[PDB]
């Protein structure tokens, strides 16, 4: 729904790492490199990244419900 | 003396009990209450 | 001409599910029901 | 003689009849449906 | 330019101190 | 529809991805049909 | 609407304020009414504006 604040696994905050990823995925770096960028090598951590989805992106799009 | 928002519009209004379930400026059938003035606290676990 | 290889066969898929979709027998079907059925019923 | 009842038929969703084949995808959120969802199912009660 | 555009005696020189079909690079949107 | 700066980059990217998937996977698969084909 | 010394206006309806009318506001109003001759409204007519009110707010 949104990225986790600590790797489930380990407990590495992870969820400040969403938006430099995305930044560097835009660069055209390859998703191994960006993930080693951001210092992430254990692989309980890159999971977290690398497998997230992002659905608050569409539940963002419904009319709000007040006003 | 209670709250409703309509389910289109989302513009806030009160009923009486006797007032036929509908919006007061779009005329929608669908309307919701609002939230308790009570305060609401969580855990964080 | 060039050989044909599994990605192009996925190519081929993709194609088919982007015309057919996964519920497409359903409403082929009502349509076809509401379209003429009814009619030829009547 | 003209056009008579005879009654009313479901609809089922996302086909030729059914409100939801146009509206393209900005207008499918505003009618709080999912454009994900497929269809292919009728809404009886 | 790009590796590519690199002389094969130089992409000679750029050795590890190839592709393989089953690895696949993440998408979001999918297709359908 | 105004879309938000993270689903465009995210557009990009999987714009990227994919013919990148598309030109690697099947320049691959072209190799190893060759070796099986000359075994 | 029109003021008693001036002449007749017509307004929209977000002209007027939700603050309460002064003593000096009524004040002047009193001698405008005064300098052009007119009275103020009964307190019977007063108690039938307050009814009119009182039943619209509350109808359903
Ligand atoms: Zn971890
Ligand atoms: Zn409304």
């Amino acid at each position: 729904m949104i990225i986790p604040v600590r790797c489930f696994s380990c407990g590495k905050v992870v969820g400040d790492k969403w938006d430099a990823y995305l930044r560097l995925l835009e660069e055209g770096k390859q998703e191994g490199d960006a993930l080693d960028e951001l210092k992430l090598k254990r692989y309980c951590c890159r999971r977290m990244v690398l497998t997230h989805v992002d659905l608050i992106e569409k539940f963002l799009r419904y009319n709000p419900l007040e006003k | 003396g209670v709250k409703y928002t309509c389910g289109a519009c989302a513009h806030n209004f009160s009923l009486n009990k006797s007032d036929p379930v509908r919006c007061k400026e779009c005329g929608h059938r669908v309307i919701y209450k609002a939230r308790t003035k009570r305060m609401i606290q969580f855990d964080a676990r | 001409d060039d050989t044909i290889t599994t990605e192009d066969c996925w190519t081929v898929i993709s194609a088919f599910f982007e015309e057919k979709g996964l519920v497409s027998q359903q409403l082929d079907s009502f349509d076809e029901f509401m379209e003429t059925s009814i009619q030829d019923l009547v | 003689g003209n056009k008579v009842h005879i009654g009313k038929v479901p609809i089922m969703l996302r086909s030729k009849f059914c409100s939801l084949r146009t509206l393209d995808e900005v207008d499918l959120y505003k009618m709080k449906e999912c454009p994900y969802d497929m269809g292919g199912y009728f809404v009886i009660n | 330019l790009a590796i590519e555009n690199l002389h094969p005696d130089d992409r000679l020189l750029l050795v590890d101190p190839s592709p393989v079909f089953f690895l696949r690079r993440p998408q979001y949107v999918s297709d359908g | 529809v105004v879309a938000s700066k993270a689903s465009s980059s995210m557009l990009k990217i999987d714009q990227r991805n994919k013919k990148l998937n598309n030109r690697f996977i099947r320049k691959a698969e072209m190799a190893a049909v060759e070796k099986r084909k000359l075994r | 609407v029109a003021f008693p010394n001036q002449k007749e206006m017509v307004r929209p309806l977000f002209v007027f304020s939700d603050s309460s009318i002064t003593h000096p506001e009524f004040d002047l109003f009193l001698r405008e009414l005064d300098a052009e001759g007119l009275s103020v409204m009964d307190l019977r007519d007063v108690d039938y504006k307050y009814h009119q009110l009182k039943e619209m707010s509350s109808r359903s």
